[PDB]
RNA sequence: UUGAGAGAUACAAUUUGGGAAGAAAUUCCCAGAGUGUGUUUCUUUUGCGUUUAACCUGAACAGUCUCAUCGUGGGCAUCUUGCGAUUC
């Protein structure tokens, strides 16, 4: 009744069935996260919302190179409600792991219960602006998620990039304009926030808007090229 | 007041069902998509086909880009006008419970209003030259 | 040619005949294969004509009929330099039912030529106007949309009217000729004068109007033929059918 | 002529070609990026030179 | 090599009768940007086919 | 009817790149790209004329008493025929 396609990327799925679809493999079955529903073809298999995930607006938005796969180790720097990257732990499956922070408290307890159920999630509970205090704990992330409205992205996200960065690495960056300034242009905003990265070392390769989902959202997909 | 409740109750219902709407459908995206490089000859001679190496209609595709190597209907029933038809069914659903919504809140705001005319104060009628017809309360803090 | 040689005979016939020349139009009657759809009301709907006119609006006597107060119809209708010659008579509907009465409707017949009455009042019309007027379908008033503008639900009707306008209307109305629509399958239609043209204008009148009788657009007018049309005969009021077109 | 040639001139300095949907725009050098001081902006530095130089004041 | 393209546009040819459209496509395209977002009477139908379609030549010429 | 620039174009010709038929020369699917005039949208400049403009604010509806609401009756079917809205 309904039928898979594989997507570009691994783990990714869109179920044509009575309504077009974006889908994962789920890890463990009948039990969700934010109310979100289900569907099996057994196989189970859980939706995200290209509105409530910003990654979801990425995938739906279309993304060359996008540095998730299976076998693999991601960090997110962002995880309220714990949502999105829930559905991380679910992409790259049972053998990937993910290593959620957050700092505000009470995604820090949603996305803790939702840590107590799933196990490849590991969370850090900290503010991100000192990364010694999970150095402690990471060791040698391969790709980068990184959704936080701070201005100073740049600043954090080249503070990770020596820290924990594969070489050769991937990293994404999500920049709210009506955020980080909130009275000019997109592309302007964000041709300045690539150059603060390319002087950073991070090499980038796309941005991309996410029109009929967000207001004023883009995302900037870069490598991690020759550096420490 | 009753009559306010009634109307409130169905207001909320429609909202609720397209709300779920909203969360069991899908749309497409349409931003700027913006590709770097470094030679300005290479950047001249970049071609969309020759950067994924997908076909026509996978480029122009962009919530579906597999490659050819990737790509290495017949259960969906007559997709030709069927599907098609069903699908366009859902978003005409969903468009037609916003516009009841709409119409809705409308008779609740207009019905709420006559309500609170009602209570108590001073009132002063005026009539906004467009032509609409509305009130004024005076400058009077009720104990 | 063997229309236009049956058309000779009808001419020459009316010619000799003594009570075909007292009778002086010409008709075009359609048999088709099916009923047609819409009840008839008397309601003239209008067909044009693309190369030749018919008749002239500065050649017919004309009456108007208004709405009630009919004060600005009247004196701008009368004074403003487009209309000024054009109307016999204007008169409002309830004038008209306290002026004539019985032999005095037939003696309104007997004297004008050509009646318009405003849309607005075409439906009460013919009860004050009567059967005499009413007999069979040479004399219907037709309907005009005095103001060019249009009143919209929950809103008060504006007054106004341009000479203009109406004077485009007449001469639409004049210069090319309406049928009626009917259930049955027969209708008839008016087209020519015996002298005013000649047959060449006949045949070029009979394909326009077969034409336009038989094109799927402009529904609310021309799409009137259902089925295939057999065959068309000429005749006169008092004439006989001449058969043309038969398959 | 020379006015088309004059458009070469942009044609040849510019930096982006759209290709239907989508657009490419290059990285501009190290040295360039690490050796000057980026541009100045021109609405704002307009904006004030404007407000001094108003008709407001007579000045010449 | 015409083989492999064949197996490849066959695969094509799946995926674009799966997904594609054209004006239903469109009217979907207007409802999605509104959910992400001629002479009658009210009174009297007889009117709108009784009148005459005037000509503006019939107006702008004096015979 | 002072300049500059950016974008949407319509048509007219021009032209890249993948598939597809091609012995071949050539042709068809697609994603395009530039040029000519025309249709503009917007940004900006230049001069000339001008010093207010617009909205609010206090004791700002009301003795020809006002206003809300429910009801009763009448015209307007030659039409404001009246929406849980306000026909008069």
């Amino acid at each position: 009744k309904v039928v898979i396609e594989p997507h570009r990327h691994a783990g990714v799925y869109i179920a044509r069935g009575k309504e077009d679809l974006l889908v994962t493999k789920n890890m463990a079955p009948g039990e969700s996260v934010y109310g979100e529903k289900r569907i099996s073809v057994k196989v189970e298999y859980r939706v995200w919302n290209p509105f409530r995930s910003k990654l979801a607006a990425g995938i739906m938005g279309g993304l060359d190179e996008l540095f998730i796969a299976p076998g693999k180790k991601v960090l997110y720097l962002g995880a309220a409600s714990g949502t999105s990257v829930s559905h991380v732990s679910d992409v790259v499956g049972p053998e990937g792991v993910v290593y959620a922070v957050e700092f505000s408290h009470r995604p820090g307890r949603e996305l803790i219960s939702m840590a107590k159920k799933r196990p490849n999630i590991i969370p850090i509970i900290e503010d991100a602006r000192h990364p010694q205090k999970y150095r402690m704990l990471i060791g040698m992330v391969d790709c980068v998620f990184a959704d936080v409205a701070q201005p100073d992205q740049a600043r954090i996200i080249a503070l990770n990039s020596h820290m924990f960065l594969k070489d050769q690495g991937g990293v994404v960056i999500s920049i709210k304009a009506n955020c980080i300034d909130s009275t000019v242009d997109a592309e302007t905003v964000f041709a300045r926030e690539v150059q603060k990265l390319r002087e950073e070392r991070i090499k980038p390769l796309e941005q991309l808007t996410l029109e009929p989902y967000e207001r004023d959202h883009c995302i900037v997909v870069g490598r991690y090229m020759r550096s420490g | 007041t009753q009559d306010s409740n009634y109307v409130r109750t169905l207001r909320q219902i429609e909202l609720k069902k397209l709300e779920k709407g909203a969360k069991q459908l899908m749309f497409k995206s349409s931003g700027n998509h913006t590709i770097f490089v470094d030679s300005r000859e290479k950047m001249n001679e970049f071609t969309p086909e020759k950067f994924f190496n997908t076909t026509s209609e996978m480029v122009n595709r962009s919530e579906n880009r597999l490659t050819k190597d990737q790509l290495a209907n017949a259960s969906s029933i007559m997709p030709k006008e069927s599907l098609d038809k069903k699908k366009l069914k859902k978003f005409k659903q969903v468009k037609q419970h916003l516009q009841r919504e709409t119409q809705l809140k409308q008779v609740q705001q207009r019905m709420d209003a006559q309500r609170e005319l009602l209570k108590k104060g001073s009132k002063k009628k005026i009539v906004d030259s467009s032509g609409k017809i509305s009130f004024k309360w005076k400058k009077q803090r009720k104990r | 040619g063997l229309a236009e040689k049956a058309l000779k005979a009808l001419i020459l016939q009316c010619e000799e005949n003594p009570s075909l020349k007292n009778d002086k139009d010409i008709h075009i009657i359609i048999n088709t294969g099916k009923k047609m759809g819409i009840n008839r009301d008397n309601i003239p709907r209008i067909i044009p004509l693309t190369k030749y006119k018919l008749f002239k609006p500065r050649d017919l006597n004309i009456l108007l009929i208004t709405k009630d107060p009919s004060a600005l119809y009247r004196e701008t209708l009368t004074k403003d330099e487009h209309t000024s010659e054009l109307f016999k008579e204007i008169i409002s509907v309830k004038n008209l039912r306290r002026r004539f009465k019985g032999s005095k409707l037939t003696q309104l017949y007997k004297d004008f030529d050509l009646v318009v009455a405003d849309y607005r009042v075409h439906h009460l019309l013919p009860e004050v106007l009567g059967s005499r007027f009413y007999h069979g379908s040479k004399k219907l008033p037709y309907m005009i949309r005095m103001s060019k503008e249009v009143k919209l639900k929950r809103q008060q009707m504006v007054e106004k009217c341009d000479p203009i306008y109406v004077r485009a209307q007449l001469r639409s109305i004049c210069k090319n000729t309406s049928y009626i629509p009917n259930n049955d399958n027969c209708l008839s239609v008016r087209v020519g004068y015996i002298q005013k043209h000649s047959i060449p204008e006949i045949l070029q009148n009979i394909q326009d109007t077969i034409n336009f009788l038989t094109d799927k657009s402009k529904r609310p007018q021309g799409g009137v033929i259902k089925g295939g049309i057999i065959s068309i005969f000429v005749k006169t009021s008092n004439s006989t059918s001449l058969p043309i077109y038969q398959f | 002529i020379k006015t088309k040639k004059r458009k070469t001139l942009k044609n040849l300095r510019k930096d982006s070609v759209k290709r239907g949907k989508f657009r490419v725009q290059l990285l501009s050098t190290t040295q360039d990026s690490k050796t000057l001081p980026p541009k100045k902006e021109s609405s704002i530095i307009r904006s004030k030179d404007r407000w001094l130089n108003r008709k407001a004041l007579n000045k010449g | 090599r015409k083989y492999l393209n064949k197996l490849i546009k066959r695969n094509s040819q799946n995926l674009r009768s799966w997904d594609l459209e054209e004006e239903v496509r469109d009217e979907l395209e207007d409802i999605q940007q509104s959910i992400l977002k001629f002479v009658k009477d009210h009174r009297y139908p007889g009117l709108t086919p009784g009148l005459a379609p005037v000509g503006l030549s019939d107006e702008e010429d004096s015979s």
